[PDB]
């Protein structure tokens, strides 16, 4: 899992931190609505499974048949691509804001399609650690983020960051994971490997200079996640 | 012998109290109140085309124009941006709801396709300003066959706002007809995330809408809605069937999860309160006479003495519902009766089960025909087998077993319709703060009362005698009631103590009222703190039985304040000269002795505490002759 040499920058684009920029994120995906347009983004957790956020969807039981995933690309409008439909959905437990997704057929990996390492159960991310966040102009835009404690961010978030969450410190640039970018992953590099520690969820105020950003904590619900696939 | 004094003749509810208020400008259309962190607070009071922000003393600090549409004044309309913004007309305020998490206040009226409006709250030292509005209607996402941002119906709507995760969810119910559902519809039921960029409401969401055929007859009112436990609940008033008479209303309770944005669990329960007057009137089917139309309701936690009744535990939430008769009957006008929450659920759970399991009572009804398609349990709407790809429990349903109760007040309320309720929990006891149509406030304990109501207060709100508005709100220890073009602030512990006309009732008052007896009147300490005392109280002699004896004689003294909670041990009686104590009203027997048309005096001294208050003193009656 969770290894790119690919984007020659993995530990070299920690220079262009102050700002949001274009770049590569292979594990990030793009959930495609019944009509055709992109509506939310995902995270390749296995060849069959796409972990993403509950808010992307209205109801956990709406017919999916038609809803599709688009792994392979950068752009959101060329056979450097894949197009796998969604067969079903599995609504994570009350408060996870999580949604796994079985695909009509297991995907094939390469340079710009790759799995990401799920973390240990309940493993907490140290402040200071470096994580990244892709998003959608017409192209992907990775951006590198500093991790901060639930102590630190509950100050600015006015004591409202529950135990099953995390925050990154605010980019000084007016840029951050907001509308249509939810469900996209929040990969963190540890022991020489990128590891899915969060999921872009709605924030109160988003892409706001010097303001934190909250994500739902994945390690907090992985025992659920494995159980969902294993069987 | 012995007469009887009616438990009134102590209450005098004709005494008027002035109690601070706030002139509107016109008839009040809604209100809602803030109680922020830094002990900050406001009171927001709407009218036709204006919005009134009030301080914590009903003083209008900021007012703001909410209409008319198509007219260069109303800020809300102008904040929608470069026009046109129409059609033109008056903006009547159907929603006034605040989102505690931002914080922010909402306001949605019957102009402008029912769009809402946000008002980031701007603090002050125990005061709050509303920073300029921000139109909740995205240009490029909305359309006449799909307007996600259409929250407000002109036909009355309710909204409960809920925090899930890190964004705010809007559970939403609206009445609809042809002229509403036709196009740019608000849609009966829906759950909607508010977009973090204030531009409005995320599109998509599944929502429910009374189907095209039944837009005309089957109109649903939405009387009240709330959040408690892990559920948004929605309180209704609608026809009992799709094919039965459209004039056959009946209240239901519709539920949805408070953590799970989907209508897949749209449960609906039929509430059903009735009057039970011993005799049982003519056209009624035993049990009681049905009051099937709810006129207001309020959920709240209950006291010790009420939990016991109702068979529940102190603290538990209990919906309360103020039911009136079908149409306008002829009996009492209003019946209030408690539904506890847990038990509304536990019915609906066993409501669910019986509809979805191995053996299924063949000939049940998932129902709600008016919303979705008919279909027999367990299989979903229209379809005739339950294909295992989907479930049963992930479809909307109507729990057939209704929920039945009996008025908490055995019809004592009486003839003047109750219009507004706010139940609180003043210390260990509990109290209902009723408002009437004849323009009056009824603060009355909420114990299942058999023969009379335990009055705290009954008095007229101001002078213009007008019905008290349904939606009643609260600040610290001060409820807000509304009637006509005015808003009144009633203290939770009832304004005065000057209706209790007797040291009797007066010192039986439930502590919090502050009631003490100041000699020849009752009242708080303020009103006479030279002689205000809350402990002792003197016996009142009313009459006696043998009114002229010979020079033995079994006198029976008849009065009040004779007993402890009989008494005996020690009380003097001087019926012209010695007698002798020998073992509503409180009677007694006194064998007397010779002398060696006089009065008849009784005197209690060195007497132990009563539960509420202590008996000591003398009262003297005339009219007892001597015979030889
Ligand atoms: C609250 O008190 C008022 C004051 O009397 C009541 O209004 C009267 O109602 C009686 C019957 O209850 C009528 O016959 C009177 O003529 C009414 N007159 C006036 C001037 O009010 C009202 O009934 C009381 N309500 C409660 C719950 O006690």
């Amino acid at each position: 899992c969770g290894k790119r040499v690919d984007r020659l920058d993995q530990r070299r684009s920690k220079l262009r931190v102050v700002g949001g920029h274009p770049g590569n994120s292979p594990w990030t995906v793009s959930l495609r609505n019944r009509q055709g347009q992109h509506f939310c983004g995902g995270s390749l957790v296995k060849e069959q499974w796409i972990l993403t956020a509950r808010q992307c969807f209205s109801s956990c039981h709406m017919p999916l048949t038609g809803y599709e995933v688009w792994l392979g690309t950068l752009f959101q409008n060329e056979p450097s691509l894949q197009r796998v439909p969604v067969a079903k959905m599995v609504c994570g437990p009350s408060g996870s804001q999580l949604v796994l997704l079985k695909l009509e057929r297991s995907v094939t990996l390469n340079q710009r399609v790759a799995l990401i390492c799920l973390p240990p159960e309940w493993y907490v991310v140290p402040p200071g650690t470096k994580c990244e966040i892709a998003g959608w102009d017409t192209v992907l835009n990775v951006a590198l983020l500093n991790v901060i404690s639930n102590q630190e961010c509950n100050i600015k978030h006015r004591g409202r960051v529950r135990e099953s969450e995390m925050c990154t410190e605010g980019l000084l640039a007016p840029v951050g994971a907001c509308e249509g970018d939810y469900g996209g992953p929040l990969a963190c590099f540890t022991h020489n490997s990128w590891v899915l520690e969060g999921i872009i969820i709605p924030n109160r105020v988003c892409a706001r200079s010097r303001w934190p950003a909250v994500f739902t904590r994945v390690s907090v619900f992985v025992d659920w996640i494995h159980k969902v696939m294993r069987l | 012998q012995c007469p009887r004094t009616p438990y009134a003749a102590s209450r005098d509810f004709d005494v008027k109290y002035v109690v601070p208020s706030f002139s509107a400008g016109g008839l009040v259309q809604a209100m809602v109140t803030y109680e922020g962190d830094r002990n900050e607070s406001a009171v927001f009071v709407a009218i036709r085309n204006r919005l009134h922000v009030l301080g914590p003393d009903l003083k209008s600090v900021q007012s703001l124009a909410t209409g008319p549409a198509g007219d260069p004044g109303c800020q809300t309309c102008a904040a929608c941006g470069p026009g046109p913004h129409g059609p033109p007309g008056d903006t009547d305020t159907k929603v006034l709801v605040l989102d505690p998490a931002l914080p922010a206040l909402v306001s949605c009226g019957s102009s402008l396709q029912g769009r809402c409006f946000l008002h980031d709250l701007e603090p002050q030292g125990t005061a709050v300003h509303l920073a300029a509005p921000a139109c909740l209607f995205s240009a490029h996402h909305n359309r006449p066959d799909d307007c996600p941002d259409c929250v407000a119906s002109p036909l009355g709507t309710r909204v409960t706002v809920v925090e899930q995760g890190q964004a705010s969810y809007f559970y939403v119910a609206s009445s609809l007809d042809a002229a509403v559902a036709g196009s740019f519809s608000p849609r009966s039921v829906s759950i909607r995330r508010l977009k973090a960029d204030a531009s409005g409401f995320a599109p998509g969401f599944v929502a429910l809408s009374v189907l095209p055929k039944h837009l005309v007859s089957y109109s649903i009112e939405y009387v009240h809605s709330f959040h408690t436990g892990a559920f948004v609940y929605f309180l209704t008033v609608q026809p009992a069937s799709v094919t039965d008479d459209p004039s056959a209303l009946h209240t239901r309770l519709a539920r949805l999860s408070a953590t799970e944005p989907e209508l897949g669990d749209y449960r609906e329960l039929v509430l059903d309160c009735r009057f039970a007057p011993k005799l049982v009137p003519r056209g009624s089917p035993e049990g009681g006479q049905p009051y099937p139309v709810l006129q207001v309701a309020h959920s709240a936690p209950v006291g010790a003495q009420l939990a016991t009744e109702l068979s529940i535990a102190e603290g538990q939430e209990v919906l309360f519902g103020v039911f009136v008769t079908g149409k306008d009957g002829g009996g009492p006008n209003s019946v209030v009766c408690a539904f506890p929450i847990d038990l509304l659920d536990t019915l609906i759970d066993e409501g669910v089960e019986r509809c979805c399991e191995s053996p299924v009572h063949p000939g049940l009804r998932r129902g709600l025909d008016f919303f979705q398609s008919p279909s027999f349990c367990p299989n979903p709407p229209g379809l005739e087998a339950l294909s295992p790809n989907t479930s049963c429990r992930h479809f909307p349903l109507l729990v057939s077993s209704s929920f039945s109760r009996v008025d908490l007040f055995n019809g004592l309320l009486g003839p003047v319709q109750v219009t507004a309720l706010y139940v609180t929990r003043l210390d260990n006891v509990t109290v209902a703060h009723m408002g009437t149509m004849d323009g009056r406030i009824l603060q009355v304990e909420l114990v299942r009362s058999l023969n009379y109501l335990l009055y705290v207060s009954n008095f007229s709100l101001g002078d213009s005698g007008q019905p008290v508005q349904r939606d009643v709100s609260r600040l610290g220890d001060h409820l807000l009631f509304a009637s006509g073009d005015q808003v009144f602030q009633v203290p939770i512990q009832g304004p005065g103590c000057r209706h209790f006309l007797t040291c009797g009732r007066c010192l039986r008052a439930w502590h919090f009222m502050g009631c003490g007896w100041c000699g020849n009147m009752c009242g708080q300490q303020k009103e006479c703190p030279g002689s205000w005392q809350q402990d002792h109280c003197p016996p009142k002699l009313t009459e006696f039985h043998p009114h002229s004896g010979p020079l033995s004689t079994r006198l029976t003294l008849c009065g009040s304040n004779f007993y402890l909670h009989p008494e005996g041990t020690h009380q003097v009686t001087v019926g012209q000269s010695p007698c002798r104590p020998l073992p509503f009203v409180e009677e007694f027997e006194c064998e007397l002795e010779p002398l060696g048309p006089t009065n008849v005096s009784l005197t209690v001294t060195n007497m132990p505490p009563g539960k509420h208050f202590r008996v000591d003193g003398t009262s003297v009656l005339r009219g007892f002759s001597f015979m030889e």
